[PDB]
């Protein structure tokens, strides 16, 4: 559970990622398919390959997905609703996997936001990722 | 943990740039910040109220330099981790009982601290072999509970 | 994050425990004590032998918390925000202590209401015990 | 694992009432109804929808009668589980990537099972005989991991 601080912290910081949002999110799926390649299984039809397109243009996704969750934080489920039914209902991805990309975004944002990613952000944002993967793996409707 | 040379040329050239007086207690101290129930562990340390209190405290910079060793340590023996961690391994298990995940934590805030650092040098594929790295550390720790 | 028919399924099956939540909150201590000695460390003062009246007493402690939880579902950080102080901030106990004991509380449940203790209920108490574990372990105020 | 003899006596007795044919299926189905995500590794399996087609399949209630043996055989095996276990870690880790939390929800969803069929009889110090047995059948499938 979010403090107004975490709010705060979170509107902040993800507010300085702008139009990089995408990039970002492209940067932390390649990020999470290097290093955890057990991943790559959820994406069968996918063309992960470094510059691939296709990784750019779901990372733009994700980073909209994202941006909506702030822009929605008192009331994460019913914003999220559609994408818990795909997460959890119709993909049934383990959550471990929800950790390992929390831990991809938070590397992308530490390299690019050096200035912001002080250790009270850093501890907002992990909390914030966290409730978001809650809502994402959960059957609620 | 078994890193191409490739692999471990990338995490060694890397580690000889990381500022060892001061990586460790940033390491130590956004655990606790960021995980708040490790500072239990952590009560003789002093004042650990709040982020910048955690963030100065002397103790928390000075074991944060021992942590730092153990993990060259590792980076020097690959080979046999399990080896070189087993009087650590006792203690963090047997004498303190840390829960095993909190290896893991501590081990993705490291990875945390060195994008900081490096910003654009953290590519992926340098993150990849520190991932196993740091995942071969926290197993070798855990090896009593296992 | 709880669906509507998880909400049901709880306040049913809660109604049913009742009188003894009392008796169920102190065997549910006991048997986390024995199973996983590690979290009587949070509890240095305590007797913890098999009738401990201080067991005991805590147990309806930790009943009446839960009862309290059940009767405020869709406002739980408001209802436990003092427990959530305890918990998080002063003993500041570590996460897995809550999935121990929820794990006990269940087997106590499945020990003492065989019949309502359906594949569905336990899902349903299941998810409730990881909401009321995840305001406890958070610092939000 | 060690059980001290009265609790391999504890252990022995309760097991000796388990209905063999029944039991594995409903830890199985219940483990597939509370953690849903458990059902992608059993797709193959058919009618997964609710609780009922769950707990009523056919593929289940065999799967389960395999899943209940491999427990029998850990309890024969207490000493070597890891050995015992060898075939079905690489299994479970090498082949299906199952992460290794699901082990100890299966094993703590069995527990519960038997908690259900036994009521009085599964006092505290059973249950505590049977988290070791459990966590150790965890540890073992889990070991390539290690
Ligand atoms: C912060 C957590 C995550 C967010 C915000 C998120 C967001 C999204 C979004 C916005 C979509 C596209 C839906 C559309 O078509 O509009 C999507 C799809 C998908 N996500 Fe995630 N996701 C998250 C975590 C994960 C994880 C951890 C995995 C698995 C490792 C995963 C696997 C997938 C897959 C397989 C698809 C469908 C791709 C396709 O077939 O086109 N997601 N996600
Ligand atoms: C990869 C993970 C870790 C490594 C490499 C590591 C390393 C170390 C080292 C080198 C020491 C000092 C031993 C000595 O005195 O020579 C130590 C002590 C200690 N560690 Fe860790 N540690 C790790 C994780 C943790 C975690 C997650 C916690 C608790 C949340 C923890 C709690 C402690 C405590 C409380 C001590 C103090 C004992 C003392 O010096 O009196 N450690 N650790
Ligand atoms: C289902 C989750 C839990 C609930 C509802 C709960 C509830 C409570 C309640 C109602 C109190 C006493 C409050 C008061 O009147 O002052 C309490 C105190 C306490 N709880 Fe919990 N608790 C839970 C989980 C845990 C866990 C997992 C642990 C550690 C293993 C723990 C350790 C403690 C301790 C050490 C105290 C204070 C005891 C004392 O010094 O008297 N609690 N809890
Ligand atoms: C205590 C933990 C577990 C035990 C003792 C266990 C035992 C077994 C056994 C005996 C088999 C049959 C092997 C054979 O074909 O001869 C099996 C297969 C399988 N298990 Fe498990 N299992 C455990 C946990 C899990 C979990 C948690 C999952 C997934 C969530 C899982 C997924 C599977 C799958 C998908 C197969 C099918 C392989 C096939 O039919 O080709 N198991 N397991």
């Amino acid at each position: 559970v979010l403090s107004p601080a975490d709010k705060t912290n979170v509107k902040a910081a993800w507010g300085k990622v702008g139009a990089h949002a995408g990039e970002y999110g492209a940067e932390a799926l390649e990020r999470m398919f290097l290093s955890f390649p057990t991943t790559k299984t959820y994406f069968p039809h996918f063309d992960l390959s470094h510059g691939s397109a296709q990784v750019k243009g779901h990372g733009k996704k994700v980073a909209d997905a994202l941006t909506n969750a702030v822009a929605h934080v008192d009331d994460m489920p019913n914003a999220l609703s559609a994408l818990s039914d795909l997460h959890a209902h119709k993909l049934r991805v383990d959550p471990v996997n929800f950790k390992l990309l929390s831990h991809c975004l938070l590397v992308t944002l530490a390299a690019h936001l050096p200035a912001e990613f002080t250790p009270a952000v850093h501890a907002s944002l992990d909390k914030f990722l966290a409730s978001v993967s809650t809502v994402l793996t959960s059957k609620y409707r | 943990v078994h890193l191409t040379p490739e692999e471990k040329s990338a995490v060694t050239a890397l580690w000889g740039k990381v500022n060892v007086d001061e990586v460790g207690g940033e390491a130590l101290g956004r655990l606790l910040v960021v995980y708040p129930w490790t500072q239990r562990f952590f009560e003789s340390f002093g004042d650990l109220s709040t982020p910048d209190a955690v963030m100065g405290n002397p103790k928390v910079k000075a074991h944060g330099k021992k942590v730092l060793g153990a993990f060259s340590d590792g980076l020097a023996h690959l080979d046999n981790l399990k080896g070189t961690f087993a009087t650590l391994s006792e203690l963090h298990c047997d004498k303190l009982h840390v829960d095993p995940e909190n290896f893991r934590l501590l081990g993705n805030v490291l990875v945390c601290v060195l994008a900081h650092h490096f910003g654009k040098e953290f590519t992926p594929p340098v993150q990849a072999a520190y991932q196993k790295v740091v995942a071969g550390v926290a197993n070798a720790l855990a090896h009593k509970y296992h």
